[PDB]
RNA sequence: UCGA
DNA sequence: GCATCCGTGAGTCGAGGGTAATAAGCACAATTTAACACTTTTGTCAAG
DNA sequence: CTTGACAAAAGTGTTAAATTGTGCTATACTGGGAGCTGTCACGGATGC
């Protein structure tokens, strides 16, 4: 069993080992090689791509299937980030609990999913500027999810044209780091380097986390 | 009462322990085979069993 | 393992002490040093994990 | 990665060194720019080093010198410009010491970089004192540039004699004024190197380290076992509250050290209570008698009153209320050896 | 570190070989690579 | 006697550290090795960080709370309790200005991202190992004009300043 | 420990627990009251050998002195209300 | 003008324009290369923090160095009439030594060599104070192995003042 | 010995250097009073 | 370096 | 983009046991501090 | 409570005895030195 390791895998997001290959659209699979190495087409109507693959790893797909976004053409994990920017946020949310609760019950341990629902829900909880429009933000800018919600909340009342921006998925660790209170990243670690930044920016605590609160 | 310049060092024996004494060492700077630590006269080591 | 690195401490300890003073006559008594080697017996067993 | 030494090592390495001529014309370069600031002297009627000076200000840069001595050590556009302007006012025979001066002032530099190349290989038999390398090394040079300044070629000999012995001396100083923590005064590190010195003798000889009685026996007259004793005391540096504990890297020293300079919980309610108990105790006496109290004790102003103040105040002789203060206490003790609640506060 | 001179890589690299204090190759090691080099070695330097 | 929901953390200007700071402490000494009372303008000054004792002035010419946060004319030291030696904070004057390590050493050096120089360049500079261009005043080195925020050499500068010679033997 | 005669440590993941718990007086004494407090603990001590109720802490102590050792990096940290408005935590003490 | 140290990255930090540097590093984003456009961002995104925070970059240069006061770093004899004191205290010492003998020979008028030296090792001993072992290898006591611990020291890691005297007491 | 090369003064007297903790007969030495115990170690034999 |  | 280098972590409370090490030296001016001769208060006593 | 006479406590001025700070030594000395390995995963700046 791949165990705690895997866990740690998940909730840090890190690129797995057995990192298998999925379709980045909805095409049609083509299965084509002389032999030399692997290689399997994906192509919609107008649109195409292939991916390399070596000829040990074994596949899942059949040449002529019709497959969507997202979905995994080799045996093995899938690399968060790639579904992030292939399905969308939902079905990372449901891959990443549904393999951590996998890992767990198959080590016969129960809990309800919330618990790690909470923490993945922090995970993606960032996003990245793409296209700011009328707003002060500049294109490659991360911030809060709830944030740019709002700015483009205001920014539509206002007549003005939205921010575009994309879902970022991160660790548990780049997470915490990234939180809007500086004390609780001054807490955590990364302490010499939290610290500059946040006198730089002349960031101000609201002291909203509790563990912040509890430094003070 | 007038408290005198001299006052109470003294040691008592700690919390959550006592007993007999089954021996004393007594060590002062100036006696025979004993060199002690500059600056300090006396050294006294209680065995508590 | 520990005696031949003081010995190397006090072996430079003799170096320096032989291009000064009174290169004529110095008995081997004034080449020598305790501190080199006494020391590094002393930091072995005591702080040796 | 960035050595500091290497640095230093390759930068002293940039300037060449000297033979028998370039360093006698430099010498002779410099004593004659000193004597000719010592004529310019009696041009405009001004002191040496103020006139030395401002070449300086003029040479090794000219804004930086006067900006940065630190807050408040000389106007520039007024000690200094005006010096500039009232040595200019002067014909061929004058003027040409004012060149002939900054000429020595730039040997004096060229004479100092030449040298260090020796002012390094000086500090490296100094190593393991209480400074580091270059930390040792400057302070080296320091003893340098008055080795320098003190020079006289006309004495035919090579400077690289007399500049050691003030670098010798510079570093040997340098470890006086800094080594311990605490600071220590030179006569008391003389002193000390005498006592190790007949130490490692003696040790060396007997085939064992001394006692205080012989060690301060082999010291000479005034030196008893309790000097020795006191100064070897002194010998010692403080002890780091970063050291670590045994085989845990973890424990630390200083978390082992208590506050007893602040007050204990304990401690404000105990004087809270006397404070309190005492007050109440008090009351059971004369209007003056207990306010007299008070005053004599400093209860009430923070400061002792004399007999002569208590009874200024009112009116009374200092011998009234010394038997007052008197009577008073004894009042109060009638009632302390009854309710026993200030018998209490024994220490 | 320091200016490449010929006699500066004759009394630095020698030591870091062929000097038997700075450089003390353990009797079982001298011995057992000795065997198991199918060779023999003098002292226990790199180098002489 | 407010509640405090707030927390800013931003730069210290050098004004800010001189509001902060009692005194420059300048003798790097600790205490005498006999009094063992703070030295004149040593770390430990009661002159400037506050008594030892609580109220009890430095010479002891004020002692009592009577006479509160007066400064003496014998030591110069505050009667005030002694807790002021744990918040009272000096500061040191340096001749050459120095750069804090963390914005130098930090993964994304600030100075280094503003400025626009490397580490490894910056390394050079604030450690005085190369020299940088400020106002070339029509300098140039090796036909192309050098311009500011260049690096030069030992050589380079002296050779653009004082200019290029040759000794021969 | 036993030796310097001390109270137990309560451990981050301790805390954690208590966070958990929502227990919310229970923690803040922990971290003020009964730790490092300077009138805290004497406070208390006095309200407990008086019979009355604790009152509530104001100054970690050990906070504020995080506080200075950050200035000591020339980091200016400010202590704001609601209005950010500067709240002295020194008590008047190094106020100059 | 070659200067070269920590002084000169303080002129050259004190005469920024951040609005400026604002507006070109604007125009600079739009920059059509996948390259430009990034680390225009990256340095922008300072900017703006500098000019957000409303804090003056050039402070990042320090003049003043804030001293810690000696409750803070204590130095105290324990039973047996020993001494004890922090390591901070030790820094501190040579940093302000440094210093003193550093405007001693530089308002003396000596060699540029041997002040620049100084200059840089002034800077070092800043950087002892503040982050040590940062750079090179660290300070430590004379015969010992052990690094003084300065104020970074003692804020991050795992016994530092946030995860031992904070977030558990 | 002090043997002086070009002199040819041979000076030959014995001196003192320190005192070297011995061990008793079940193996454990005397450090301070407290008498405590080198324990034996292990690492990869030298060679190649 | 042991206890859980 | 693609290999490499630097930087940062890494579990929780305890139990103890704790601390090594100085090779410049002398002469003299500058203060500082212990010594000491005598003054003014302060405290205590007797009698009112 | 008061008045005067006095021992002791505490004052004040000058001095003897220490303690402390500074300076110089001229045959000629002219670039230090110690090294230490059996991690490990990752994330970002930097270099091909
Ligand atoms: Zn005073």
């Amino acid at each position: 069993t791949q165990g705690l390791p895997r866990v740690i895998e998940l909730f840090e997001a890190r690129r797995p080992k057995a990192k298998a290959v999925i379709s980045e659209i909805d095409g049609v699979v083509r299965i084509e090689e002389g032999e030399d190495r692997l290689s399997v087409f994906v192509e919609s109507e107008g649109f195409s791509k292939e991916y390399k693959l070596p000829k040990d790893a074994r596949l899942l797909v059949k040449d002529g299937d019709y497959v969507e976004a997202g979905q995994p053409l080799t045996r093995g994990a899938i690399d968060p980030h790639q579904l992030l920017e292939a399905k969308g946020p939902e079905a990372v949310e449901r891959y990443l609990v549904d393999e951590i609760q996998k890992v767990y019950r198959a080590q016969g341990v129960k809990l309800h999913d919330k618990h790690i629902e909470i923490v993945v829900r922090q995970m993606l909880k960032y996003v990245e500027v793409t296209d700011p429009g009328d707003s002060r933000l500049l294109e490659g800018q991360v911030l809060e999810k709830w944030d740019v919600e709002a700015l483009n909340e205001r920014l539509i009342a206002e007549g003005k044209v939205p921010v575009a921006w994309k879902p970022l998925l991160m660790g548990v660790t780049k997470s915490a780091l990234s939180t809007k209170s500086w004390l609780s990243a001054a807490s955590f670690q990364n302490t010499t380097h939290v610290l500059t930044e946040a006198a730089i920016a002349g960031k101000k605590d609201e002291l909203i986390g509790l563990k912040e609160n509890v430094i003070l | 009462e007038k408290a005198r310049d001299v006052k109470d060092t003294s040691l008592r024996v700690p919390p959550g322990e006592g007993g007999i004494v089954v021996g004393r060492l007594r060590l002062r700077r100036g006696d025979p085979g004993v060199e002690l630590k500059p600056g300090v006269r006396e050294v006294v080591r209680v065995f508590v069993a | 393992d520990q005696f031949r690195v003081g010995l190397a401490r006090l072996a430079r300890g003799v170096r320096e002490r032989m291009v000064m003073g009174s290169p004529d006559t110095l008995t081997p008594a004034k080449l020598v040093n305790s501190r080199p080697l006494e020391a590094a017996l002393r930091e072995f067993f005591s702080r040796s994990q | 990665t960035s050595d500091p030494v290497r640095q230093y090592l390759h930068e002293i390495g940039q300037v060449p060194l000297l033979t028998l001529e370039e360093e006698i014309d430099l010498a002779r370069k410099v004593e004659e720019g000193m004597e000719a600031i010592k004529k310019l002297s009696e041009a405009t009627g001004l002191d040496q080093e103020l006139i030395r000076e401002v070449v300086r200000a003029k040479i090794l840069g000219t804004a930086r010198i006067q900006k940065i001595p630190g807050l408040k050590e000389k106007p520039d556009p007024k000690t200094v410009e005006e010096v500039d302007g009232k040595l200019k006012s002067l014909p061929k025979e004058l003027k040409r010491y004012l060149h002939i001066a900054r000429e020595g002032e730039a040997a004096r530099q060229h004479l100092i970089e030449a040298n260090l190349r020796l002012v390094v290989s000086i500090a490296k038999k100094y190593t393991g004192r209480g400074l580091s390398f270059l930390d040792l090394i400057q302070e080296g040079n320091q003893g340098l540039i008055r080795a320098v300044e003190k020079f006289e070629y006309k004495r035919r000999f090579k400077f690289s004699t007399y500049a050691t012995w003030w670098i010798r001396q510079a570093i040997n100083r340098a470890i006086a004024d800094q080594a311990r923590t605490i600071r220590i005064p030179v006569h008391m590190v003389e002193t000390i190197n005498k006592l190790s010195r007949t130490a490692r003798q003696l040790q060396q000889e007997l085939g064992r380290e001394p006692s205080y009685e012989e060690i301060a026996e082999a010291m000479g007259p005034g030196w008893d076992a309790k000097r020795v004793e006191e100064t070897l005391k002194i010998a010692q540096e403080p002890v780091s509250l970063e050291t670590p504990i045994g085989d845990e890297k973890d424990s630390f020293y200083g978390d082992f050290i208590p506050d007893e300079n602040l007050p204990s919980p304990v401690e404000a309610a105990a004087q809270s209570l006397l404070s309190e108990e005492l007050e109440k105790a008090l009351s059971k006496l004369s209007e003056r008698e207990a306010m007299v109290l008070k005053l004599r004790k400093g209860l009430i102003d923070g400061r002792e009153h004399t007999l002569e103040e208590v009874g200024a105040y009112f009116g009374v002789t200092r011998e009234r209320i010394r038997q007052i203060e008197n009577k008073a206490l004894r009042k109060l003790k009638y009632h302390e050896s009854r309710t026993r609640k200030l018998r209490d506060f024994l220490e | 570190g320091d200016p490449p001179k010929k006699d500066k890589a004759l009394a630095y690299l020698f030591g870091l070989l062929a000097d038997p204090k700075r450089y003390d190759l353990g009797e079982a090691g001298r011995y057992k690579a000795e065997e198991k080099l199918g060779v023999g070695l003098s002292g226990r330097t790199l180098v002489r | 006697k407010k509640e405090v929901r707030k927390v800013r953390i931003a730069l210290a200007s050098p004004e800010k550290i001189r509001s902060w700071s009692y005194g420059e402490v300048e003798k790097p000494e600790t205490i005498n090795y006999r009094t063992l009372k703070p030295e004149r303008d040593g770390l430990f000054d009661e002159r400037i960080f506050g008594p030892i004792k609580d109220y009890e002035c430095a010479c002891g010419k004020y002692k009592r709370q009577r006479f509160e946060g007066k400064v003496c004319e014998r030591c110069g030291v505050e009667v005030t309790r002694s807790i002021v030696r744990r918040y009272r904070m000096g500061h040191i004057e340096l001749a050459t200005p120095a750069a804090h390590i963390w914005f130098v050493k930090d993964v994304p050096s600030k100075i280094g991202t503003l400025l626009d120089l490397s580490a490894t360049e910056l390394e050079q500079v604030l450690y005085f190992n190369k020299y940088i261009v400020l106002d070339p005043k029509g300098a140039v080195l090796d036909g192309v004009p050098v311009e500011k925020r260049q690096l030069l050499t030992d050589e380079e500068y002296r050779e653009l300043r004082y200019g290029k010679q040759e000794t021969y033997p | 420990g036993k030796a310097q005669f001390g109270g137990q440590r309560f451990g981050e993941m301790e805390v954690w627990a208590l966070e958990a718990y929502g227990a919310a007086h229970t923690l803040q004494e922990m971290l003020t009251i009964k730790s490092d407090d300077i009138e805290g603990r004497n406070a208390a001590y006095q309200a407990i050998i008086k019979g009355e109720d604790v009152p509530e802490p104001s100054v970690p102590e050990s906070f504020r002195v995080l506080v200075k050792e950050l200035q000591a990096l020339a980091l200016d940290v400010q202590t704001l209300d609601e209005k950010d408005n500067p709240v002295d935590i020194f008590e008047g003490l190094a106020s100059k | 003008d070659a200067r070269m140290g920590a002084e000169a990255i303080q002129e050259l930090l004190k005469e920024l324009d951040l609005e400026k540097l604002e507006r070109e590093l604007l125009e600079e984003m739009k920059h059509p290369s996948r390259a430009r456009r990034a680390k225009a961002r990256k340095r922008l995104e300072v900017v703006r923090a500098f000019l957000d925070s409303g804090n003056r970059p050039e402070w990042m240069i320090l003049e003043a160095v804030p001293v810690l006061p000696p409750d803070l770093r204590p130095m105290v004899q324990v039973d047996g009439g020993r001494f004890a004191t922090s390591d901070l205290n030790d820094l501190y010492r040579r940093l302000i030594n440094r210093n003193n003998r550093l405007k001693k020979l530089l308002a003396q008028g000596a060699p540029e060599i041997i002040i620049r030296n100084e200059k840089r090792m002034l800077q070092e001993a800043v950087d002892a104070v503040i982050d040590n072992g940062r750079r090179g290898s660290p300070v430590t006591n004379p015969g010992s192995e052990r690094p003084l611990r300065s104020l970074t020291d003692i804020l991050s890691g795992k016994q530092g003042r946030f995860r031992q005297n904070l977030l558990g007491k | 010995q002090l043997i002086h090369k070009d002199t040819g003064l041979i000076k030959e007297d014995e001196v003192f250097l320190g005192h070297l903790p011995l061990m008793t007969e079940d193996g454990s030495f005397i450090i301070n009073g407290a008498d405590r115990v080198i324990v034996s170690q292990i690492h990869r034999s030298p060679g190649v």
